[PDB]
């Protein structure tokens, strides 16, 4: 017989508007990118990560920096975006 | 002209690239027109507004060699603004006016610290927000740090807002305050430094609450630090109510009150020997203070301790009362339970045997109550101890060169433990060697006769050692050891003839290496040298070969 | 003879001044500075060396009154002062061998021992001069770069982390102020800062999720001196987490007055929601949620559910633990266990003996981890029967006793710390591949066409605050943004590269 007098837990909270996908490219946020999947491998798709913002949005690192090239705003929310994680 | 411009417009380009490289770009040209400043001046203030962080490291940077290649009137609204936004509701707005400010006023000027310290006056007098109050002290202390003799007209009103902050109900902002004063002190008037330390008296005289005595004895303790010879006048009226607060029992308040006295001992010696009896007294008595052990109270042993080492430290026309009564205490208390007390006490005595550099003869009374006390430290378990001891041998021959004649028999076992155990360290093996060199060289030949078959195998075993300090150090015991073991000047009746073979041995391996360090190299040659020349008639066919 | 030299000096400026003529004294003192003391350094050379071996703080004063005189000959005692200060610190690192690379305090403790001593000594006999200060600043960068311990460990980033590690065990649970200041010092010499501000940033995430920290004024006291030191957007950055505890604070508060109306918990709850992006934590590997945790589970799930609505929960069970009351014993105890121990504890209450390859299906742990924690439970005296086998048998080992009723069987694993410190490393890896990516692209998005060495210069000093760069990474970078057409070579006029939009 064991009780349980006290629980510390440790949550973490993400956005919901997409389904542990990304956005630009609707594939599985933990696999490769389309053009990473599609191209052979190299060198290029050793450095395939996930990466944040300020506003808590996750996107494949290549899927933003190609967005990145014309547009100085994050997708989803329209605040300038803001590399925070890798 | 249009580099100045072209810089302006990419400054607002809507993509961080182009501003973190604009605003680069206008810091280097800075680091090596009129009105184009008063749009480089706001483009620079309204840049630390931006949603980038690097932008905004950049307009900090900036900031500084701005101020030195613009007009002062410019350099006047870059202060007001960093200070108005410096009382914003942003966080991030407060925190970066601080760092700009603080930048601003390390590289520098009369007329903006007279802006600036008005300012500072308001913030730290208001007592609404607290973090407001922290960076308005810290900005204020990094202000006096540097060009304060500037400011003469405004120390009274510095002390008004700076004097009621001892009581705030945060720490922090007293410890501000005492930093704040502390420089205050370094430059000032003699008025100010009057009416300060009475109101200081004056707050402990009186008793409101038991917590703002502490912040009161750790003031006139860090005023004491900063000034020194300017209080030296009121020590007459200071001593008595630190004697009077240590007998409070509370363990908090001695701690303070004895690091007052080292902080008057120490850095105001010349109006101090009155009251160097009662200090003396004060620390001996609560040296030893234990209430829950018999034979958070450590920090007055430690204090006690600190203060007597700065005592003997300073005054050298007091040795006579030192060995009367000083020493006694120190050598019954090198039995501490705590490491740190124990290492202030040795400390303190090694301090004494420094200064005692006719004493003397004192010191060779109390030599057989130091022997009898270290035999027991010396089979501890704890490395620091150990070292402890041998550093105090080594200091106690130094002073005197025949301390230990008739003390060899129980100091030798100690230093042989030491020496060939596995939980003892380079550093400690390194020091027992040189307690040994040292005891060695300081002692007349005889006395070591009895122990050289106890004292040859551990040192051979350290030649030998893969370490190449201790190895050297065991080759300079060495040499020590084969001019003990056969002098030449004197006549003796040793046998010296099992312990050639080993003392030639353990040399020659080192002699011919010719991949070890130098000084192995060098200690090797010098060995093998000084045993040829005293053994040279026992050795074989190796000589030729050597 | 320095005594006797400054003595004749004394009385040859007292005969020129008493019975000479005016215009003689320059001649007079030059001629007489030539014959005592130029004559003399090169034995004023190995006297300086003698002196620095045996510590002789007054000779040394006056020897650097003495040579103070002659033109240019101060040079040589400013490089033996700096080679001693180099063997000095490298023999004092090497004494402390094996256990200086897991004992940060004795590492920084030992380079502050020698900066200290030499430092006064430059101020209290070399009058504070600003070569001697050189000198000793360009040896204690030497030696604190490069010595022992990072040779053993093969990289020069061992020493920003031991000295994250001594910081972090001072601030863990008046004279702590004082060796802040000294490793701030210490922290100027340090070239690869960026290993020191992750390992700081991933400990003081660690200190305040789990709560244990001597005191807040500390932390904001240290805030303060990285705001000194580092820049802004460290800061910046290291302020999201404290935002972010706060948040947690007001919400827990808020759903304690919520619990209030409704059917009361069976436990004490606490929780610590964080931001995803601010907080170095992974993802929590899989773990089945104990029946006896539900509601809270549920309760805490529907009620974020009802504040916030793009908002999903991620639990990080290993970041969580607890306190167990226990009373099928000998006797009442209390035990301090995280959630795979009380999963892997409350799974049997009246069952004695289980087999792991079962106790595995069941709470659904991977099988490293539920090996450490059942070696862990091992080594703790509350369970029985050195090699673990799918098909071993473990049963629970009743009369066990402890000497107090309050136990914390929540051990640190052996091989956790090693896995960070490898993880950590590669992770700055790739981080510093990426900024040196992101510089080169700033560089050429403003100069439309640059040569190589330019470029490398721009790149050097622009990254020069956080670490040194290597060339082969800059080339590499180089060479893989060409490929994601980000730059591009121009025909003819060969190592030159142009910007491409
Ligand atoms: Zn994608
Ligand atoms: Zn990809
Ligand atoms: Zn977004």
């Amino acid at each position: 017989r064991f009780e349980v007098k006290k629980w510390n837990a440790v949550a973490l909270w993400a956005w919901d508007i997409v389904v542990d996908n990304c956005a630009i490219c609707r594939n599985h946020i933990m696999d490769l990118c389309i053009e990473c999947q599609a191209n052979q491998a190299s060198a290029t798709s050793e450095e395939c990560t996930v990466a944040w913002g300020v506003c808590n949005h996750a996107f494949h690192f290549h899927c933003i920096s190609r967005w990145l090239k014309t547009r100085q705003v994050c997708p989803l929310d329209n605040r300038e975006w803001e590399f925070q994680k890798y | 002209s249009y580099h100045i411009s072209n810089l302006l417009e990419k400054m607002t380009s809507s993509d961080k690239d182009f501003r973190f490289m604009a605003t680069n770009d206008l810091m280097t040209e800075l680091q090596k027109d009129d009105d184009s400043e008063r749009k480089v001046v706001k483009m620079i203030l309204k840049l630390l507004e931006d949603k980038n962080g690097e932008v905004q490291n950049l307009a900090v940077k900036c900031l500084g060699p701005l101020v030195s290649k613009v007009k002062e009137y410019q350099v006047e609204t870059i202060v007001d603004t960093l200070c108005t936004n410096m009382l914003s509701d942003k966080e991030q707005l407060r925190d970066i006016s601080s760092i700009g400010l603080k930048t601003v006023i390390g590289e520098l000027a009369a007329n903006v610290c007279k802006k600036i310290t008005g300012r500072l006056t308001s913030a730290i007098a208001k007592q609404e927000d607290v973090s407001v109050q922290l960076e308005a002290l810290d900005i204020m202390a990094d202000m006096l740090s540097r060009q304060g003799g500037l400011l003469v007209n405004f120390h009274p009103s510095i002390l008004t807002c700076l004097l009621p902050q001892l009581t705030s109900p945060r720490l922090a902002v007293r410890k501000r305050t005492i930093i704040a004063l502390g420089h205050l002190v370094m430059s000032c008037g003699n008025i100010v430094f009057v009416d300060l330390i009475e109101h200081l008296l004056s707050e402990l005289s009186k008793n409101d609450s038991m917590s703002t005595t502490r912040t009161y004895i750790q003031c006139i303790a860090a005023i004491s630090r900063q000034a020194g010879h300017r209080i030296g006048e009121y020590l007459e009226k200071i001593i008595p109510l630190v004697v009077k607060f240590c007998n409070v029992d509370d363990d908090e308040l001695r701690e303070y009150c004895i690091q007052a006295f080292e902080s008057f001992v120490r850095r105001c010696p010349k109006e101090v020997y009155p009251h160097v009896s009662t200090i003396i007294n004060i620390c001996l008595k609560y040296l030893t203070y234990d209430p829950n052990y018999n034979y958070m109270s450590w920090k007055v042993r430690r204090a006690a301790a600190k203060c007597l080492d700065a005592v003997v430290s300073t005054r050298h026309e007091m040795l006579p009362e030192f060995y009367k009564t000083v020493s006694p205490a120190l050598i019954s208390r090198f039995k501490e339970r705590e490491e740190n007390v124990k290492a202030d006490v040795f400390h303190a005595y090694l301090s004494l045997l420094k200064q005692t550099r006719t004493p003397l003869t004192m010191l060779q009374s109390q030599v057989p109550n130091i022997v009898k006390a270290l035999h027991k430290q010396m089979k501890e378990k704890s490395v620091k101890t150990r070292q402890c001891c041998f550093n105090m041998l080594t200091e106690l021959v130094n002073v005197l060169p025949g301390a230990l004649t008739q003390h060899i028999p129980v100091l030798v076992p100690g230093i042989i433990f030491s020496l060939n155990d596995k939980s003892s360290s380079s550093n400690l093996k390194i020091d027992a060697l040189s307690c040994l060199y040292v005891i060695l060289c300081n002692h007349s030949p005889q006395v070591f006769h009895p122990h050289v078959q106890a004292l040859v195998p551990p040192v051979v075993a350290c030649v030998g050692d893969p370490f190449y300090k201790i190895t050297s150090e065991a080759l300079l015991v060495t040499q020590q050891l084969v001019k003990v073991i056969r002098p030449l000047d004197q006549p003796s009746s040793f046998d010296a003839t099992p312990y050639i073979k080993d003392l030639f041995t353990c040399t020659i391996k080192r002699l011919k290496a010719a991949d070890i360090d130098q000084e192995v190299k060098e200690r090797a040659i010098s060995c093998m040298g000084q045993i040829i020349c005293n053994l040279g008639d026992n050795l074989g066919s190796d000589l030729p070969n050597t | 003879y320095m005594k006797k030299a400054e003595a004749r000096l004394l009385e040859e400026q007292r005969r020129v001044q008493v019975y000479l003529h005016e215009s003689t004294q320059d001649e007079l003192a030059r001629k007489c500075e030539q014959v005592l003391i130029e004559k003399h350094l090169e034995i004023f050379h190995t006297e300086f060396q003698n002196l620095l071996d045996a510590d002789k703080n007054e000779d040394l004063g006056r020897m650097y009154n003495l040579v103070s005189r002659i033109q240019d000959g101060l040079g040589e005692l400013k490089k033996l002062l700096e080679t001693h200060i180099h063997n000095q610190g490298l023999a004092a690192i090497e004494k402390c061998g094996e256990a200086a690379l897991n004992d940060p305090k004795m590492y920084v403790q030992t380079v502050l021992d020698v900066h200290k001593k030499y430092n006064a000594l430059v101020m209290s006999a070399f009058n504070n001069d600003a070569g001697f200060v050189a000198a000793l600043d360009k040896a204690c960068g030497r030696f604190i770069n490069n010595n022992a311990v990072t040779k053993m460990a093969q990289s020069s980033s061992k020493s920003p982390e031991l000295l994250a590690r001594y910081c972090d065990s001072l601030l863990k649970k008046a004279e702590l102020e004082d060796t802040l200041n000294q490793v701030m010092v210490v922290f100027k010499y340090i070239e690869d800062k960026d290993v020191f501000q992750k390992f700081y940033a991933k400990m003081l995430a660690k200190r305040l999720v789990h709560q244990n920290s001597a005191s807040d004024d500390a932390e904001a006291s240290m805030i303060s001196k990285l705001k000194q030191a580092c820049g802004f957007e460290y800061t910046s950055k290291l302020q999201r987490m404290f935002q972010d505890i706060g948040v947690s604070k007001d919400l827990n508060e808020q759903f304690k007055k919520h619990l209030t109306n409704s059917e009361p918990l069976d436990l004490d709850f606490s929780i610590q929601v964080l931001s995803s992006g601010s907080w170095p934590f992974q993802q929590s590997c899989t773990f089945a949620l104990p029946s006896e945790l539900e509601r809270s589970y549920q309760r805490f799930t529907a009620f974020y559910a009802s504040r916030h609505s793009g908002r999903k929960l991620t639990w990080l069970y290993q970041l969580s633990k607890g306190e167990l009351v226990t009373n099928c014993f000998k006797n009442r105890y209390t035990l301090q266990a995280s959630t795979f121990q009380m999963a892997i504890l409350l799974q049997y209450n009246t069952e004695d003996a289980y087999t792991v390859q079962q106790l595995t299906d069941s709470t659904q742990i991977k099988m490293d981890i539920l090996a450490q924690v059942l070696q862990i439970l091992l080594k703790s005296k509350l369970l029985v029967l050195v090699e673990l086998k799918p098909d071993t048998l473990i049963k629970l080992y009743l009369g066990y006793k402890n000497k107090k009723l309050r136990v914390n069987i929540n051990v640190p694993m052996k091989t956790e710390q090693k896995q960070e410190q490898e993880t950590t490393h590669k992770n700055i890896e790739e981080d510093r591949k990426l900024l040196i990516q992101a510089a080169i692209v700033r560089i050429m998005k403003m100069r439309k066409v640059l040569k190589h060495q330019q470029l490398l210069g721009e790149v050097l000093t622009q990254l020069s605050s956080r670490f040194k760069p290597r060339v082969p990474v800059i080339k590499k970078c180089i060479d893989i943004l060409i490929e994601k057409e980000y730059l591009e070579r121009v025909d003819g006029e060969k190592d030159t590269y142009s910007y491409l939009a």
